[PDB]
């Protein structure tokens, strides 16, 4: 853009501002345009970064490196050499080759009710959607570290069972069973109040219901109940009694 | 010369704003035709309708309703030119005033209307021009009071200019 | 069989409790024909938990609604499901906007974990969000199945047939088998129900008050060999089909020397003097045309028509100069002229107020003859004051100095149906000599079409091929430079980077070019997009804007296009009465041991009956029905009695290029006023009305209105007050308000109207609505079609028929060949006989008996087959000629084909296309990090914030304009349920959420999963959120304030910082807002792929930097 010249600020140092989401652009030249015939410029200097350049960094894959000082991403021969025994908890390891030499592949697959958390050498935990990922001993290093985490079905709310209070002594983690108690006047009707949590992140079918009935209506003063069935305490929501 | 988008937004306001309140005349302000003070008209006269007597309140409500309703309905196939818009606005103002007896109600509250009228207000907007023009035709005592007031504020804000314009 | 017609007013039915309802798996399958303009959202059938007082959304619903609910534009089929175990509703919609008036087979399969919606037997939707059984048997009595529309009056308008339902999720093979049965009735263990509609009340019950629909007979479950050969994206008529254009390219018999009768119209004075064009010009131009088109088997019978009117010869026939224009205070170069008063003063600025004295003089003044002085108040236009031929610049006087070509055409009332009428005007524009009607235009066969030209160039040597270019316009030939210069923008789907039949000029032999006036190859920089240069541009082609001397040829594709357009559009123009041949080759349906069934296409013009003049049968259709377009239109003038009026736009066929937009080719309540005048608002609910009349009164069966635009604000009354049918009896049949869709035309069945009907009266209260055109279809065997004789056919084979058969005529377009021999090869063709006259024989088809053919369920790649669905219907994923349709990959024999995009599976070619299935693919991502910890401003057990942790359930769908936030929303998203709702304090509590992540890192963008956008139904304000990025040093990098919307959900917010500064590893994202109605179920860091200046700012030789892991760490190897 347009910048104001001054001998006091000479040599003028202008910072660079652009969208950091987009990669940079390797400046081959600097164009300075002006409407002043009296402007004389004796040199233009690129004041570069230390070691960062997202231009070629944007396109990098495992097996190739990025030179810090020169700031570009190029294929490399060495590096990635660390393959001990691949042990992943709560996971199945389908190893392409039993030996842990350079190029050995092993597909780690999370089991039922498990989330695949991928921990690599730095601060990027990317939980891949695919339960199975093949970690390769690329030149003798497992390119990714993997683990399987359990799952939970969250707490059951009133939508699960109406007119009930839910107690979860063991929580909601995979395998838990939460008990719903029918808050009065609701009553338990069924076989079991322990709703089970599966791997789906969602609770089991309601083996019992919490029925809410109004009790026998109090006798209206100076009035007699005309509905014979209403002497009972079993009156579902919306039951009518004529007085 | 009124902008087409202005026409669309004014008709949207009119079909949206109800008969009562400043809503009809609020959107009419800031138009390309520069006819201003309508929002000021509604705002000030709804301030001062309480100072007006009961017949004054009845007349002012009737006049506001007539202005909103008629100006909404007759805003039909008039040409885009602003002079026609100003002419029809003045015609509607005078029609509502005559059909709702502006003259006698003004006579009962000459001092109040003297209080509202300002030299800058008449210098700026043609609506208040129409109001004061009809006011000078609403009673000898009323026109005399209006002339005294307009002379007072005109000389206050003009000095010798008002006197030299008012030759005799 | 039988079918059920629903009027959409509530003719709903409940399934009787005598039949059980499936709990885990089911498959619904129904034939249907959906009328347009359904009340969105519209339901056709649904299961509801009638006892679930708070959550009625539990269950399943099928129907049609609009994608992008706001300003409804995409009416498509949909199915929604919510199992009782599931906490919310998932839903899916059709792949394309549904085509009304078509018999389609719709199915929906649920196996308990996979929800699938398939149209026409082809897969278009799959999902797996809802899992497990739909409901426990305990609530079985609560579930009720109710059809025809939801209890919310989300009814359906149209026809339903063969209501079938299995208790299992059938496979694609199974559903296609059921489709090819098309109404077979038999009991199966998995089939819950199979309704023949014979006794509906046996298994169904009506609504209250006897809201019962109508029962009719199914006309046809399916129709083979779909004749609806829709033209391509740039195609507008059947002439644009590749198959027919190839057939015309191969058949020189189809291109026998094309005698075309073209008429040139000339104007003289009253005494037959002062011709518009001299006879020498006419003869020279005719000779140039002949030299140009003999090599293309085209000859021109030159007819000359003369008109004599001195009162018109003196005046000026402006071209491209609208009468409504001029005096609009804006300079119009095409209207700038001295006889127009320099655009009526717009193109001539001067010190006007010095000529105010010239006003009121009663004598014309040039300075007063401008818009500012009202053109002297018409004094210059007054014939008595002065001459009007050079002074009347006011565009109101009937005695104006100038007119337009369209008004002259209205005066003339010529016979355009038999000749290409040629008119003359002033070509003010320099790029062309005039504007000509397209063959696909309304006026091509109407008396309004023609070619306007400048006599200054007509018959002039050196300028003679520009008229050839105008004729090329009139013959449907696109510009050879189209696709580069005529594009709307560089993203126009008609990019002609290479010469092709579907891009730009639609000719494979015309090289790409820009809008180049000279006849040389354009140099660098001539590209509008600038991407590519131009090679071997057809400047020698007559069509290019090259100079007329250099333009000297037409490419063979253009020749075939002209042949086809003459054969279809210009049937009445050519001499003789030879019947129209069949456009495309007949297709082999199927062969038995000794018999094979053959069908073919109707005539290209579509006239199945004799072409007799006067009688309406020249527009009769199959089944002895008639279909017509809007003949005449009128409406009342605002603020004026009566009104008369005659909007030609509202007449004829629909002509708008793109619906859901205000287009000038449509009638409008606004378009009936003076542009330089305030448009009066249409009156109170009597109905601002436009009336239409038809050329032939007739007993109708259905009506259709091509709406193009509608007000988006009020209710669902479609902005239409009422429809008033006009029968010959004089009765005004009211139809009430209807429902509109911005693209799909409104369709209405007219069963109750058994009387002769001539017109219609559409009543609307809209002040922005537009109507393009209208159309009417007659009942079966209407008396207007009985008296006339339908065309027949004769099938001829190589070798000829063994039995001496005269083809026994063909009125059903059907034949069966008894003479067959295994392995023998036969060539087939047909000739259309219109009584005694003989048409061009159809292209031959080579068939081998007992051999694989396109459509036998087995692919024959030697025939070029890409898919063999054993079906001859397009739109099922396999085209008519064994080529896989766009975006529909499939395998297997027969090819069970699916909409590959959006189903849920990603493949190699979906990486660059299906962001829905594969995500974004630029090198700045895109494996998104999801929240691991979530702290919120208002945390509660009812509405926890830790639901933001991780990716929320995709079954959650953003609800626009929420009345209130129920507890169901809180189970997946966090909103401030703890705080009360004081309207004097709800705008100050800045509710915020801090989504923390497992490991801090920068992100390319931010994903915000909005369950509720926070917008209130009664408020037009869209809530604003202050997004800030919290990094490792916990600095609150406030990205700023952004506007929420359910349409953009999941909202993608780009992230920008300063280059002079490094990144910052974002541990958490804080979203702050003043809206209590905002509920967010999760925030995702769209992580940068392989770059991070944070730790890169400290690197030295001997230590490396992990690209993807985006940090600089000491290393052991390398540097050797
Ligand atoms: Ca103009
Ligand atoms: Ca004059
Ligand atoms: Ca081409
Ligand atoms: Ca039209
Ligand atoms: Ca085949
Ligand atoms: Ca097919
Ligand atoms: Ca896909
Ligand atoms: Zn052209």
């Amino acid at each position: 853009g347009l910048h104001v010249l001054s001998c006091r600020n000479n040599p003028l140092i202008i910072p660079v501002v652009h969208d950091l989401s987009q990669p940079f652009y390797h400046s081959q030249a600097v164009r300075v345009s002006f409407s002043s015939p009296l402007v004389a410029i004796s040199g233009v200097a690129l004041r570069s970064f230390d070691n960062f350049d997202p231009v070629t960094l944007s396109s990098c894959q495992r097996g190739e490196t990025y030179s810090p000082a020169e700031q570009s991403c190029v294929h490399f021969a060495c590096e990635k050499t660390d393959c001990p025994e691949l042990a992943v908890e709560n996971a199945s390891l389908n190893c392409s080759s039993s030996d842990r030499y350079h190029g050995a592949q092993c597909t780690v697959s999370c089991r039922t009710g498990y989330v695949l958390q991928i921990r690599r050498d730095d601060e990027l935990i990317k939980s891949q959607t695919g339960p199975s990922v093949t970690v390769t001993c690329t030149e003798g290093k497992w390119n990714k570290q993997v683990a399987c985490e359990p799952v939970d079905c969250s707490i059951p709310d009133h939508h699960q069972v109406y007119a009930a209070s839910f107690s979860c002594p063991e929580g909601t983690t995979f395998g838990s069973q939460c008990s719903f108690q029918c808050r009065h006047p609701a009553q338990l009707k069924g076989n079991n109040s322990l709703l089970t949590c599966m791997e789906d992140g969602l609770w089991s079918f309601p083996e019992a219901l919490c029925e809410l009935m109004c009790l026998a209506p109090p006798p209206v003063p100076n009035a007699d109940l005309q509905t014979a069935r209403c002497r009972e305490n079993k009156h579902k929501v919306g039951s009518f009694c004529k007085y | 010369r009124l902008s087409l988008q202005n026409t669309a937004e004014i008709q949207h306001c009119l079909v949206n704003a109800g008969d009562v309140g400043c809503g009809v005349f609020e959107c009419f302000e800031n138009n390309s035709c520069e006819i201003r003070g309508l929002h000021g008209i509604c705002m000030t006269f709804l301030h001062n309708a309480g100072k007006f007597d009961a017949q004054g309140k009845s007349f002012i409500k009737d006049a506001l309703k007539c202005k909103a309703h008629a100006l909404r309905h007759r805003f039909g196939c008039i040409s885009r030119k602003c002079p026609a818009i100003r002419e029809m606005v003045s015609q509607l103002q005078r029609e509502c005033y005559l059909k709702h007896d502006l003259c006698a109600a003004a006579q009962e509250n000459t001092r109040v209307i003297v209080e509202m009228i300002h030299f800058k207000d008449l210098l700026l907007h043609e609506p208040y021009v129409d109001l004061v023009n009809l006011l000078l035709t609403c009673g000898e005592e009323v026109k005399e009071a209006i002339t005294h007031s307009v002379q007072v504020q005109c000389e206050q804000n003009w000095g010798s200019l008002c006197s030299i314009l008012s030759f005799c | 069989s039988r079918a059920l017609y629903f009027s959409g007013r509530g003719e709903q039915l409940r399934l009787r409790a005598d039949l059980e309802l499936p709990r885990d798996a089911f498959t619904l399958q129904v034939w249907l024909r959906a009328e347009g303009g359904q009340r969105s959202p519209a339901v056709i059938t649904g299961l509801y938990d009638k006892c679930s007082y708070i959550s009625r959304d539990r269950g399943w619903v099928v129907g049609i609604h609009t994608i992008s609910d706001q300003d409804n534009k995409d009416p498509r089929y949909f199915f929604s499901l919510k199992t009782d175990r599931a906490r919310q509703v998932t839903t899916i919609n059709a792949h394309r906007s549904y085509l009304p008036g078509q018999w389609v087979y719709l199915a929906a399969t649920y196996d308990g974990q996979f929800m699938k919606l398939y149209v026409n037997g082809a897969q278009v939707a799959t999902s797996g969000e809802q899992v497990g059984g739909i409901f426990s048997p305990l609530t079985q009595k609560c579930k009720v199945l109710m059809l025809g529309g939801s209890a919310l009056n989300h009814n359906y308008r149209g026809y339903i047939e063969h209501f079938s339902l299995w208790k299992v999720a059938r496979t694609q093979r199974e559903i296609l088998s059921d489709m090819e049965t098309h109404g077979a009735h038999t009991a199966l263990p998995q089939l819950l129900l199979q309704e023949n509609w014979d006794n509906v009340k046996h298994a169904w019950s009506p609504m209250k008050d006897g809201s019962s629909p109508k029962v009719e007979f199914s006309n046809a479950h399916g129709f083979l060999l779909d004749t609806s050969l829709e033209p391509p994206l740039c195609g507008q008529t059947l002439c644009d089909n590749t198959e027919v254009i190839a057939s015309y390219n191969q058949l020189s018999s189809f291109r026998q020397p094309k005698v075309v009768r073209y008429r040139v119209v000339n104007l003289y004075e009253d005494d037959h003097k002062n011709p518009t064009v001299t006879r020498e010009q006419v003869d020279f131009q005719h000779h140039q045309l002949a030299e140009a088109f003999k090599q293309y088997n085209i000859s021109w019978e030159l007819d000359v028509l003369e008109v004599s009117n001195s009162s018109l010869r003196r005046r000026l026939i402006l071209a491209n100069c609208d009468i409504s224009k001029i005096g609009d205070e804006n300079c119009d170069p095409e209207c700038n002229h001295t006889l127009t008063g320099h655009d009526g003063g717009d193109c001539r600025h001067l010190r006007h107020p010095a000529f105010v004295k010239k006003q009121h003089n009663g004598v014309c003044d040039m300075d007063c003859n401008y818009e500012r002085f009202n053109f002297d108040g018409g004094e210059c236009c007054d014939p008595e004051i002065t001459n009007v031929t050079q002074t009347c610049f006011d565009p109101d006087s009937p005695h104006r100095a100038y007119l337009d070509v369209n008004e002259l055409k209205n005066i003339l009332k010529l016979d355009g149906s038999t000749h290409l009428n040629i008119f003359f005007a002033k070509s003010s524009e320099e790029e062309l000599a005039g504007v000509a009607t397209w063959p696909w235009d309304k006026e091509a066969l109407m008396h309004l079409g023609g070619i306007v030209l400048n006599p200054s160039f007509y018959g002039m040597p050196g300028h003679t091929h520009t008229m050839i270019h105008q004729i090329g316009h009139s013959l449907g030939l696109y510009h050879v430079f189209r696709g580069i210069s005529e594009i709307q923008s560089c993203s126009d789907p008609c990019m002609e980077t290479e010469p092709s039949f579907e891009t730009g000029d639609l000719c494979n032999d015309t090289n790409p070019a820009p809008k180049h006036k000279s006849c040389g190859d354009p140099g660098p920089g001539n590209d509008t997009c600038g991407f590519h240069s131009f090679f071997n541009t057809p400047y020698n082609n007559f069509m290019s804007y090259a100079d007329d001397d250099c333009t000297d040829s037409f490419t063979p594709n253009q020749v075939a296009r002209m042949h086809c357009y003459l054969d279809l559009v210009y049937q009445g123009w050519q001499p003789s009465r030879k019947p129209a041949p069949v456009a495309l080759a007949p297709q082999v349906l199927g062969h038995t041991t000794d018999s094979v069934t053959l069908e073919w296409f109707p005539p290209i013009d579509g006239h199945f009956f004799e072409r007799e003049l006067g009688s309406a049968c020249h527009l009769c259709l199959e089944g002895r029905i008639l279909v017509q377009y809007a003949s005449n239109a009128s409406s009342p003038m605002p603020c004026s009695p009566s009104g008369h009026w005659s909007p030609r736009e509202a007449e004829g066929h629909p002509d708008v290029e793109q619906p859901c937009k205000s287009s000038v080719r449509t009638w409008s309540p606004n378009s009936a006023v003076n542009p330089h005048t305030v448009p009066p608002a249409c009156p109170e609910p009597q109905g601002c009305y436009l009336e239409l009349e038809f050329l032939y009164p007739l007993v109708p069966e259905s009506l259709t209105i091509w709406v193009t635009f509608v007000s988006t604000d009020w209710d669902s009354s479609g902005a239409v007050n009422d429809i008033k049918l006009l029968a010959v009896s004089g009765k005004n049949i009211s139809l009430g308000p209807q429902n509109v869709f911005c693209d799909v035309p409104l369709t209405i069945r007219l069963w109750d109207v058994g009387e002769e009907v001539y017109g219609i009266q559409i009543y609307t209260l809209d002040e922005h609505l537009e109507i393009d055109a209208a159309m009417l279809t007659s009942t079966a065997d209407t008396p207007l079609c009985l008296q006339c004789k339908p065309l027949k056919y004769k099938v001829v084979r190589d070798p000829p028929l063994q039995m001496d058969v005269a083809s026994i005529l063909h009125l059903n377009r059907k034949f069966v060949d008894m003479d067959l021999n295994l392995g023998s090869v036969y060539q087939y063709w047909v000739i259309t006989i219109s009584g005694t006259e003989e048409s061009e024989p159809s292209p031959a088809v080579t068939y081998i008996h007992g051999s694989g053919y396109c459509g036998d369920g087995i692919i024959q790649k030697d025939q070029g087959e890409q898919c063999d669905d054993m079906n001859k219907i397009n739109g099922d994923g396999c085209s008519l000629f064994c080529r896989q349709e766009v975006s529909f990959n499939c395998i297997d024999e027969p090819s069970r084909c699916y909409f590959h995009d959006g189903d849920g599976v990603c493949e190699e070619f979906e990486q660059k296309t299906s962001i829905k299935d594969c995500g974004v693919y630029t090198p700045q991502g895109f494996l998104d990090q999801w929240a691991s910890n979530a702290s919120v401003s208002h945390q509660d057990q009812q509405c926890p914030g830790w639901v933001i942790i991780g990716q929320p359930a995709a079954s959650q769908v953003c609800r626009t304009k929420v009345i209130d936030l129920s507890e169901g929303i809180s189970q997946h998203a966090w909103y401030p349920c703890t705080i009360s709702y004081p309207y004097s304090q709800l705008a100050q509590t800045t509710f915020w959420l801090r989504a923390y992540f497992s490991q801090p890192m920068v992100a390319a963008a931010v994903i915000v999963h909005l369950v509720t956008d926070g917008t209130y139904y009664g408020d037009q304000k869209q809530e604003t959120i202050s997004v800030q990025l919290l990094d490792t040093k916990d600095q609150s990098h406030d990205l700023g304030l952004h506007v929420l919307s359910c349409r953009n959900n999941p909202l993608i917010i780009p992230v920008v910082h300063d280059l002079s500064q490094p990144f910052y590893h974002s541990q958490a994202v804080r979203v702050s807002f003043s809206s209590p109605l905002v509920a967010i179920s999760g925030v995702a860091l769209r992580s940068f792929d392989n770059f991070d200046p944070v730790t890169l700012s400290s690197c030295q030789r001997g230590e490396t930097y992990s690209p993807a892991e985006q940090s600089c760490v000491h290393f052991a190897c390398e540097k050797t």
